[PDB]
Protein backbone atom coordinates (compact mmCIF):
# COMPACT_ATOMS: atom_id res chain seq x y z
CA UNK A 1 0.00 0.00 0.00
CA UNK A 2 1.40 2.98 -1.01
CA UNK A 3 -0.34 6.68 -0.56
CA UNK A 4 1.35 9.77 -2.21
CA UNK A 5 0.34 13.16 -1.51
CA UNK A 6 0.75 16.45 -3.73
CA UNK A 7 3.77 18.76 -3.12
CA UNK A 8 3.93 22.21 -0.55
CA UNK A 9 1.59 24.93 -0.94
CA UNK A 10 2.07 28.62 -0.38
CA UNK A 11 -0.96 30.15 -0.23
CA UNK A 12 -2.51 33.84 0.85
CA UNK A 13 -5.38 34.60 4.02
CA UNK A 14 -9.00 34.18 2.25
CA UNK A 15 -7.13 31.76 -0.78
CA UNK A 16 -8.18 27.94 -1.14
CA UNK A 17 -5.82 25.06 -1.38
CA UNK A 18 -6.58 21.43 -2.72
CA UNK A 19 -4.23 18.73 -1.43
CA UNK A 20 -4.09 15.15 -3.40
CA UNK A 21 -3.37 11.50 -2.30
CA UNK A 22 -2.87 8.95 -4.79
CA UNK A 23 -3.71 5.59 -3.49
CA UNK A 24 -1.83 2.42 -4.87
CA UNK A 25 -1.94 -0.86 -3.96
CA UNK A 26 -5.23 -1.86 -2.63
CA UNK A 27 -8.47 -1.51 -4.09
CA UNK A 28 -9.37 2.19 -3.93
CA UNK A 29 -12.87 2.04 -3.20
CA UNK A 30 -12.46 -0.51 -0.54
CA UNK A 31 -11.25 1.49 2.40
CA UNK A 32 -12.28 5.04 3.97
CA UNK A 33 -10.04 8.18 2.97
CA UNK A 34 -9.16 10.01 6.26
CA UNK A 35 -7.31 13.76 6.77
CA UNK A 36 -5.37 14.33 9.01
CA UNK A 37 -3.48 17.95 10.05
CA UNK A 38 -0.54 18.77 12.15
CA UNK A 39 0.66 22.05 12.94
CA UNK A 40 4.40 22.78 13.42
CA UNK A 41 4.58 21.51 16.88
CA UNK A 42 1.20 20.60 17.13
CA UNK A 43 -0.85 17.87 17.82
CA UNK A 44 -3.05 15.89 15.23
CA UNK A 45 -6.20 16.87 14.14
CA UNK A 46 -9.12 15.03 12.44
CA UNK A 47 -10.57 16.57 9.39
CA UNK A 48 -12.90 14.15 8.29
CA UNK A 49 -13.45 10.86 6.05
CA UNK A 50 -14.31 10.69 2.52
CA UNK A 51 -15.98 7.02 1.45
CA UNK A 52 -14.30 6.77 -2.11
CA UNK A 53 -17.05 4.27 -3.08
CA UNK A 54 -20.23 6.48 -2.70
CA UNK A 55 -18.30 9.98 -2.21
CA UNK A 56 -20.30 10.43 0.73
CA UNK A 57 -18.49 12.29 3.31
CA UNK A 58 -18.29 13.71 7.11
CA UNK A 59 -16.33 16.36 8.10
CA UNK A 60 -14.97 17.85 11.74
CA UNK A 61 -17.05 20.54 13.11
CA UNK A 62 -14.56 22.80 13.13
CA UNK A 63 -14.20 22.51 9.13
CA UNK A 64 -17.74 22.12 8.38
CA UNK A 65 -18.82 24.30 5.01
CA UNK A 66 -14.87 24.92 5.01
CA UNK A 67 -13.52 21.66 3.70
CA UNK A 68 -15.00 19.74 0.61
CA UNK A 69 -13.43 15.81 0.30
CA UNK A 70 -13.98 14.24 -3.34
CA UNK A 71 -12.17 11.41 -5.52
CA UNK A 72 -11.54 10.42 -8.23
CA UNK A 73 -11.69 6.57 -8.69
CA UNK A 74 -10.49 6.47 -12.09
CA UNK A 75 -6.79 7.41 -11.25
CA UNK A 76 -7.49 6.06 -7.33
CA UNK A 77 -6.92 9.73 -5.90
CA UNK A 78 -8.84 11.24 -2.94
CA UNK A 79 -8.66 15.23 -2.50
CA UNK A 80 -9.27 17.75 0.39
CA UNK A 81 -9.35 20.92 -0.25
CA UNK A 82 -10.01 23.68 2.25
CA UNK A 83 -11.50 27.31 1.91
CA UNK A 84 -10.83 30.85 3.19
CA UNK A 85 -7.88 30.10 4.66
CA UNK A 86 -6.36 32.10 7.86
CA UNK A 87 -2.84 31.50 9.08
CA UNK A 88 -3.73 29.08 11.69
CA UNK A 89 -4.15 26.50 9.02
CA UNK A 90 -0.91 26.39 8.63
CA UNK A 91 0.19 22.67 8.91
CA UNK A 92 1.18 19.56 7.88
CA UNK A 93 -1.90 17.72 5.72
CA UNK A 94 -2.11 13.79 5.45
CA UNK A 95 -4.43 11.28 4.10
CA UNK A 96 -4.70 8.09 6.39
CA UNK A 97 -6.16 5.18 5.10
CA UNK A 98 -8.78 2.93 7.46
CA UNK A 99 -8.02 -0.10 8.52
CA UNK A 100 -10.85 -2.38 7.48
CA UNK A 101 -12.72 -2.68 4.69
CA UNK A 102 -15.82 -0.34 4.31
CA UNK A 103 -17.83 -3.57 3.78
CA UNK A 104 -16.93 -5.33 6.90
CA UNK A 105 -19.16 -2.39 8.60
CA UNK A 106 -16.73 -2.30 11.42
CA UNK A 107 -14.49 0.37 13.39
CA UNK A 108 -13.13 2.85 10.52
CA UNK A 109 -11.62 5.36 12.31
CA UNK A 110 -8.31 3.01 12.37
CA UNK A 111 -5.64 5.21 10.59
CA UNK A 112 -3.19 2.06 9.05
CA UNK A 113 -1.46 3.48 6.24
CA UNK A 114 -0.66 7.88 6.11
CA UNK A 115 0.53 9.53 2.95
CA UNK A 116 4.30 11.58 3.52
CA UNK A 117 2.45 15.11 4.00
CA UNK A 118 1.56 18.08 2.42
CA UNK A 119 3.25 21.45 3.85
CA UNK A 120 0.61 23.98 3.52
CA UNK A 121 1.92 27.05 4.41
CA UNK A 122 -0.92 30.09 4.47
CA UNK A 123 0.51 33.62 4.93
CA UNK A 124 0.29 37.31 3.89
CA UNK A 125 4.01 37.23 2.90
CA UNK A 126 5.53 36.19 -0.12
CA UNK A 127 7.98 33.77 -0.76
CA UNK A 128 11.58 35.69 -0.30
CA UNK A 129 15.17 33.69 0.01
CA UNK A 130 17.22 34.38 2.60
CA UNK A 131 20.27 36.51 3.78
CA UNK A 132 23.07 34.39 4.68
CA UNK A 133 25.21 36.10 8.12
CA UNK A 134 28.15 34.85 8.80
CA UNK A 135 28.21 34.13 13.01
CA UNK A 136 32.21 34.41 12.76
CA UNK A 137 34.18 32.05 15.43
CA UNK A 138 33.76 32.95 19.12
CA UNK A 139 37.62 32.15 20.07
CA UNK A 140 41.23 32.88 18.22
CA UNK A 141 39.28 25.36 23.53
CA UNK A 142 36.51 24.97 21.65
CA UNK A 143 34.77 27.36 19.76
CA UNK A 144 31.61 27.86 18.06
CA UNK A 145 30.64 28.98 14.66
CA UNK A 146 27.47 29.53 12.22
CA UNK A 147 25.26 31.18 9.95
CA UNK A 148 22.39 33.24 10.35
CA UNK A 149 19.81 32.18 7.32
CA UNK A 150 16.91 35.68 8.03
CA UNK A 151 14.16 36.80 6.51
CA UNK A 152 13.22 33.61 4.11
CA UNK A 153 9.61 32.53 3.13
CA UNK A 154 7.96 29.83 3.25
CA UNK A 155 9.79 27.28 4.97
CA UNK A 156 11.54 25.28 4.64
CA UNK A 157 15.72 25.78 4.31
CA UNK A 158 18.75 22.45 4.04
CA UNK A 159 21.97 24.02 5.90
CA UNK A 160 25.12 21.79 5.69
CA UNK A 161 28.53 22.49 5.88
CA UNK A 162 31.53 22.03 3.84
CA UNK A 163 29.67 19.99 1.38
CA UNK A 164 28.28 17.56 4.07
CA UNK A 165 31.89 16.89 4.42
CA UNK A 166 31.41 18.57 7.89
CA UNK A 167 28.66 16.60 10.37
CA UNK A 168 30.24 16.47 13.81
CA UNK A 169 28.57 19.18 16.43
CA UNK A 170 26.38 20.70 13.85
CA UNK A 171 23.29 21.69 14.96
CA UNK A 172 20.69 23.82 12.45
CA UNK A 173 17.73 24.85 15.01
CA UNK A 174 14.38 25.23 13.58
CA UNK A 175 13.26 28.19 12.41
CA UNK A 176 11.29 31.27 14.04
CA UNK A 177 8.41 32.85 12.38
CA UNK A 178 9.48 36.84 13.27
CA UNK A 179 6.81 39.55 13.74
CA UNK A 180 7.68 40.39 10.28
CA UNK A 181 5.99 37.00 9.12
CA UNK A 182 9.65 35.83 7.54
CA UNK A 183 11.53 32.67 8.98
CA UNK A 184 14.89 32.86 10.51
CA UNK A 185 17.03 30.49 11.70
CA UNK A 186 20.71 29.52 12.82
CA UNK A 187 23.20 26.88 12.02
CA UNK A 188 26.27 26.29 13.98
CA UNK A 189 28.86 24.18 14.52
CA UNK A 190 31.24 23.90 17.66
CA UNK A 191 35.23 22.87 16.66
CA UNK A 192 38.51 22.95 18.12
CA UNK A 193 39.49 26.57 18.52
CA UNK A 194 43.22 25.25 17.03
CA UNK A 195 41.77 25.05 13.80
CA UNK A 196 40.36 28.00 13.14
CA UNK A 197 44.34 29.05 11.26
CA UNK A 198 43.82 26.27 8.99
CA UNK A 199 40.38 24.87 8.37
CA UNK A 200 37.89 26.13 6.22
CA UNK A 201 34.12 26.94 6.93
CA UNK A 202 31.59 27.12 4.37
CA UNK A 203 28.12 26.83 4.79
CA UNK A 204 25.72 25.11 1.87
CA UNK A 205 22.44 27.24 2.11
CA UNK A 206 19.54 25.46 0.24
CA UNK A 207 16.42 27.44 -0.29
CA UNK A 208 14.08 25.63 -2.83
CA UNK A 209 11.09 27.39 -3.39
CA UNK A 210 12.88 30.10 -4.36
CA UNK A 211 15.76 28.69 -5.73
CA UNK A 212 18.12 30.70 -4.04
CA UNK A 213 21.52 28.40 -2.83
CA UNK A 214 24.16 30.26 -1.04
CA UNK A 215 27.62 28.91 0.04
CA UNK A 216 29.06 31.55 2.93
CA UNK A 217 32.32 31.23 4.11
CA UNK A 218 32.61 31.46 7.88
CA UNK A 219 35.88 33.60 8.53
CA UNK A 220 37.75 34.64 12.08
CA UNK A 221 37.11 38.16 12.58
CA UNK A 222 40.36 40.39 10.98
CA UNK A 223 41.22 40.76 14.48
CA UNK A 224 41.54 37.45 15.07
CA UNK A 225 43.14 36.32 11.61
CA UNK A 226 47.27 35.72 11.94
CA UNK A 227 47.39 35.96 7.87
CA UNK B 1 -15.65 14.53 25.02
CA UNK B 2 -11.68 14.91 25.33
CA UNK B 3 -8.41 12.60 25.11
CA UNK B 4 -5.95 13.34 28.08
CA UNK B 5 -3.04 11.87 27.69
CA UNK B 6 -0.31 11.82 30.90
CA UNK B 7 2.71 12.00 31.67
CA UNK B 8 3.08 14.80 29.20
CA UNK B 9 6.72 14.03 29.06
CA UNK B 10 7.99 10.51 30.29
CA UNK B 11 12.00 10.60 30.78
CA UNK B 12 13.15 6.75 30.93
CA UNK B 13 16.10 4.90 30.05
CA UNK B 14 16.84 2.21 27.16
CA UNK B 15 15.57 -1.02 28.68
CA UNK B 16 13.20 0.42 31.40
CA UNK B 17 9.60 -0.11 31.12
CA UNK B 18 6.71 2.17 29.79
CA UNK B 19 3.29 3.08 30.66
CA UNK B 20 1.33 5.49 29.13
CA UNK B 21 -2.06 6.68 29.82
CA UNK B 22 -4.70 7.87 27.94
CA UNK B 23 -8.45 8.61 29.24
CA UNK B 24 -11.31 9.56 27.55
CA UNK B 25 -13.15 12.70 29.37
CA UNK B 26 -16.57 10.41 28.96
CA UNK B 27 -17.08 7.38 27.66
CA UNK B 28 -17.19 7.18 23.74
CA UNK B 29 -15.96 3.64 23.01
CA UNK B 30 -13.83 0.53 24.14
CA UNK B 31 -12.65 1.23 20.69
CA UNK B 32 -9.30 2.99 21.27
CA UNK B 33 -5.69 3.31 19.02
CA UNK B 34 -2.18 4.42 19.47
CA UNK B 35 0.26 5.89 16.98
CA UNK B 36 3.96 6.49 17.08
CA UNK B 37 5.42 9.91 15.55
CA UNK B 38 8.88 10.63 15.07
CA UNK B 39 10.34 14.22 14.00
CA UNK B 40 9.62 14.92 10.06
CA UNK B 41 7.61 11.67 9.80
CA UNK B 42 4.43 10.70 9.57
CA UNK B 43 2.29 9.00 12.41
CA UNK B 44 2.40 5.00 12.55
CA UNK B 45 0.09 2.97 13.73
CA UNK B 46 0.78 0.76 16.90
CA UNK B 47 -1.92 -1.03 18.29
CA UNK B 48 -5.41 -0.77 17.31
CA UNK B 49 -9.06 -1.52 18.81
CA UNK B 50 -7.17 -1.41 22.35
CA UNK B 51 -5.01 -4.22 22.71
CA UNK B 52 -4.56 -5.28 19.45
CA UNK B 53 -0.55 -4.78 18.06
CA UNK B 54 -0.23 -3.31 14.45
CA UNK B 55 1.51 -5.41 11.37
CA UNK B 56 5.35 -5.27 11.97
CA UNK B 57 5.30 -3.69 15.43
CA UNK B 58 7.23 -5.71 18.18
CA UNK B 59 5.90 -7.64 20.77
CA UNK B 60 7.32 -5.30 23.27
CA UNK B 61 4.30 -3.06 22.80
CA UNK B 62 1.01 -4.03 24.23
CA UNK B 63 -2.16 -2.00 24.71
CA UNK B 64 -5.08 -2.35 27.27
CA UNK B 65 -8.10 -0.86 28.47
CA UNK B 66 -11.75 -0.41 27.99
CA UNK B 67 -14.44 2.35 28.40
CA UNK B 68 -12.61 5.68 29.62
CA UNK B 69 -9.38 4.12 30.71
CA UNK B 70 -6.59 2.83 28.43
CA UNK B 71 -2.62 2.25 28.56
CA UNK B 72 0.00 1.45 26.34
CA UNK B 73 3.12 -0.85 27.56
CA UNK B 74 6.24 -1.01 26.31
CA UNK B 75 7.76 -3.71 28.26
CA UNK B 76 11.48 -2.85 28.15
CA UNK B 77 12.38 0.52 25.50
CA UNK B 78 14.44 -0.11 22.66
CA UNK B 79 16.47 3.31 21.60
CA UNK B 80 14.11 3.43 18.29
CA UNK B 81 10.87 3.67 20.91
CA UNK B 82 11.71 7.35 22.06
CA UNK B 83 8.97 9.49 20.17
CA UNK B 84 5.51 11.02 20.48
CA UNK B 85 3.01 8.73 21.18
CA UNK B 86 -0.80 9.93 20.54
CA UNK B 87 -3.83 8.15 21.70
CA UNK B 88 -7.28 8.35 19.07
CA UNK B 89 -10.82 7.59 19.29
CA UNK B 90 -13.10 8.64 16.53
CA UNK B 91 -12.26 12.16 16.06
CA UNK B 92 -10.61 12.30 19.06
CA UNK B 93 -6.79 12.74 19.28
CA UNK B 94 -5.22 12.52 23.01
CA UNK B 95 -2.33 15.68 23.17
CA UNK B 96 0.44 13.17 23.10
CA UNK B 97 2.95 12.14 25.73
CA UNK B 98 6.88 13.01 24.59
CA UNK B 99 8.72 9.75 25.48
CA UNK B 100 12.37 11.45 25.78
CA UNK B 101 15.91 9.66 26.92
CA UNK B 102 16.96 10.38 30.35
CA UNK B 103 20.61 10.41 30.77
CA UNK B 104 23.28 12.23 32.66
CA UNK B 105 22.91 15.75 33.67
CA UNK B 106 25.08 18.06 31.06
CA UNK B 107 25.62 22.12 31.58
CA UNK B 108 25.39 23.64 28.21
CA UNK B 109 28.11 24.93 26.51
CA UNK B 110 27.51 28.69 25.85
CA UNK B 111 28.40 31.30 22.90
CA UNK B 112 27.53 34.22 21.84
CA UNK B 113 27.65 35.99 18.65
CA UNK B 114 27.82 39.19 17.67
CA UNK B 115 25.78 40.73 14.10
CA UNK B 116 27.74 40.82 11.36
CA UNK B 117 29.07 43.53 9.49
CA UNK B 118 27.24 42.42 7.02
CA UNK B 119 24.12 41.99 8.58
CA UNK B 120 24.62 45.52 10.30
CA UNK B 121 24.93 47.47 6.65
CA UNK B 122 21.03 47.08 6.60
CA UNK B 123 19.46 48.64 9.47
CA UNK B 124 19.17 45.36 12.16
CA UNK B 125 21.17 43.96 14.78
CA UNK B 126 20.79 40.08 15.23
CA UNK B 127 22.62 38.78 18.80
CA UNK B 128 22.45 35.20 18.66
CA UNK B 129 23.04 33.00 22.11
CA UNK B 130 23.65 29.29 22.30
CA UNK B 131 23.28 26.28 24.15
CA UNK B 132 24.92 23.62 23.11
CA UNK B 133 24.67 19.94 24.15
CA UNK B 134 22.48 20.19 27.69
CA UNK B 135 20.56 18.00 29.27
CA UNK B 136 17.57 18.15 30.71
CA UNK B 137 15.48 20.28 28.19
CA UNK B 138 14.94 22.81 30.57
CA UNK B 139 17.12 25.81 30.25
CA UNK B 140 16.31 29.76 31.13
CA UNK B 141 18.28 32.38 28.61
CA UNK B 142 18.19 36.38 30.19
CA UNK B 143 19.37 39.00 27.82
CA UNK B 144 21.26 42.24 29.01
CA UNK B 145 22.01 45.00 27.44
CA UNK B 146 24.40 47.41 29.19
CA UNK B 147 23.80 45.64 32.45
CA UNK B 148 19.53 46.14 31.80
CA UNK B 149 17.65 43.01 31.75
CA UNK B 150 15.94 42.35 28.05
CA UNK B 151 12.30 41.50 27.45
CA UNK B 152 9.93 41.42 24.78
CA UNK B 153 12.74 41.28 22.06
CA UNK B 154 13.84 37.49 21.90
CA UNK B 155 13.09 34.73 20.32
CA UNK B 156 14.73 30.92 21.12
CA UNK B 157 13.98 27.71 19.32
CA UNK B 158 15.27 24.08 20.74
CA UNK B 159 16.54 20.71 18.54
CA UNK B 160 14.61 17.81 18.80
CA UNK B 161 16.80 15.48 21.72
CA UNK B 162 19.77 14.10 19.71
CA UNK B 163 18.99 10.42 18.46
CA UNK B 164 22.49 10.19 19.34
CA UNK B 165 23.82 11.52 22.80
CA UNK B 166 20.31 12.61 24.16
CA UNK B 167 21.02 16.06 24.38
CA UNK B 168 19.23 19.60 23.52
CA UNK B 169 20.76 22.35 22.09
CA UNK B 170 19.25 26.16 22.29
CA UNK B 171 19.61 29.28 20.17
CA UNK B 172 18.51 32.34 21.18
CA UNK B 173 17.98 35.54 19.07
CA UNK B 174 18.05 39.29 20.33
CA UNK B 175 17.08 41.93 18.28
CA UNK B 176 17.64 45.39 18.14
CA UNK B 177 17.35 48.19 15.91
CA UNK B 178 21.23 49.11 14.41
CA UNK B 179 21.02 52.34 16.31
CA UNK B 180 20.22 51.00 19.99
CA UNK B 181 22.94 48.21 19.08
CA UNK B 182 25.67 50.86 18.02
CA UNK B 183 23.99 53.18 21.24
CA UNK B 184 25.23 50.38 23.54
CA UNK B 185 28.26 48.40 24.79
CA UNK B 186 28.43 45.48 26.66
CA UNK B 187 26.12 42.60 25.09
CA UNK B 188 25.40 39.17 27.62
CA UNK B 189 23.55 36.50 27.99
CA UNK B 190 23.15 34.88 31.11
CA UNK B 191 22.14 30.97 31.38
CA UNK B 192 20.56 28.94 33.99
CA UNK B 193 20.53 24.94 33.89
CA UNK B 194 20.10 22.43 36.43
CA UNK B 195 24.17 21.05 35.29
CA UNK B 196 24.91 25.06 35.79
CA UNK B 197 25.53 25.42 40.16
CA UNK B 198 24.83 29.21 39.31
CA UNK B 199 23.90 31.03 36.08
CA UNK B 200 26.82 31.40 33.41
CA UNK B 201 27.23 34.74 31.56
CA UNK B 202 29.02 34.62 27.87
CA UNK B 203 29.61 38.53 26.91
CA UNK B 204 31.47 40.58 24.65
CA UNK B 205 31.70 44.51 24.12
CA UNK B 206 30.84 46.04 20.92
CA UNK B 207 33.46 47.72 18.89
CA UNK B 208 36.21 45.79 21.16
Amino acid sequence: VQLVQSGAEVKKPGASVKVSCKASGYTFTGYYMHWVRQAPGQGLEWMGWINPNSGGTNYAQKFQGRVTMTRDTSISTAYMELSRLRSDDTAVYYCARGKYCTARDYYNWDFQHWGQGTLVTVSSASTKGPSVFPLAPSSKGTAALGCLVKDYFPEPVTVSWNSGALTSGVHTFPAVLQSSGLYSLSSVVTVPSSSLGTQTYICNVNHKPSNTKVDKRVEPKSCDKTH
Amino acid sequence: IVLTQSPATLSLSPGERATLSCRASQSVSSYLAWYQQKPGQAPRLLIYDASNRATGIPARFSGSGSGTDFTLTISSLEPEDFAVYYCQQYEFFGQGTKLEIKRTVAAPSVFIFPPSDEQLKSGTASVVCLLNNFYPREAKVQWKVDNALQSGNSQESVTEQDSKDSTYSLSSTLTLSKADYEKHKVYACEVTHQGLSSPVTKSFNRGE
